[PDB]
């Protein structure tokens, strides 16, 4: 559907720029300070995710209702995947590189009160190291995450979504073979990377549970949620936890 | 609103 050297050019050109959390690293870390900063980081990243998705070819040809649905449900996965890439490129996946001014070591993972989820996210980052994911594969795979979760009743124009998603799957397939392999080695690589994408979903589901817990207790825990974060978490996350969405896997 | 505001820009 779209030439392989062109696709990578478009994806590189629209890739969001670095965003800082704005965290005061001179302060002592508390659960509330770290979680509020992550909430603030998510709001800042979410603004870039919308601008990014709008520039993804074919996305804005969806009905605006479906565009809302896709961003509302997939923003967690897109951000966690990009975070794993950042940790791979910056600290060789030894720490969680949420932002240049918000890097989690073991101490911050403990005081965040989601230590086990942080460990799971570092394991995801380590898969980048073991697989030696290219930047070209990363960009194609991240684009696919916009097409990873849909309502159980489907979208307004499900058929167009189906073909656009199939298209972006083909783009990943073509990028892998574009890089010199035999067809056997390219077929294994496609399975590895799609299995990597599917491994995101259990992590994302736990993160959706965790963020709804924080939101419910935000006042008592002194954990602040920015405005757009609150609008999505108070609307689409409950539907996710109610089983009203389905992940679109590969394996 | 808000997410819709960003998409309509
Ligand atoms: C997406 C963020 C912020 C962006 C990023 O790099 C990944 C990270 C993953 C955990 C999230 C956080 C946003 C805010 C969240 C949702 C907290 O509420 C609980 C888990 C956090």
């Amino acid at each position: 559907s779209n030439a392989i050297p062109i696709f990578l050019s478009v994806l590189q050109s629209i890739e969001p720029e670095v965003v800082y959390a704005g965290y005061d690293n001179t302060q002592p870390d508390t659960s509330a300070s770290l979680l509020t900063s992550l909430n603030e980081l998510g709001e800042r990243q979410l603004v870039r995710v919308v601008k990014w998705a709008k520039a993804l070819p074919g996305f804005r040809n969806l009905h605006v209702d479906d565009q809302m649905t896709l961003i509302q449900y997939s923003w967690m996965g897109v951000m966690v995947f990009a975070m794993g890439w950042r940790s791979y490129k910056n600290v060789n996946s030894r720490m969680l590189y949420f932002a240049p001014d918000l890097v989690f070591n073991e101490q911050r993972m403990q005081k965040s009160t989601m230590y086990n989820l942080c460990v799971r996210m570092r394991h995801l980052s380590q898969e980048f190291v073991w697989l030696q994911v290219t930047q070209e594969e990363f960009l194609c795979m991240k684009a696919l995450l916009l097409f990873s979760i849909i309502p159980v009743e489907g979208l307004k124009n499900q058929k167009y979504f189906d073909e656009l998603r199939m298209n972006y799957i083909k783009e990943l397939d073509r990028v892998i073979s574009f890089q010199g392999k035999n067809p056997t080695s390219s077929s294994q690589r496609f399975y590895q990377l799609t299995k990597l994408l599917d491994s995101l979903q259990p992590i994302v589901r736990k993160l959706h549970q965790f963020t709804f817990d924080l939101f419910v207790q935000s006042q008592s825990l002194s954990v602040e949620f920015p405005e757009m974060m609150s609008e999505i978490i108070s609307a689409q996350v409950p539907k996710i936890l109610a089983g009203m969405v389905k992940p679109l896997l590969f394996h | 609103a808000l997410l819709r505001y960003l998409l309509d820009k």
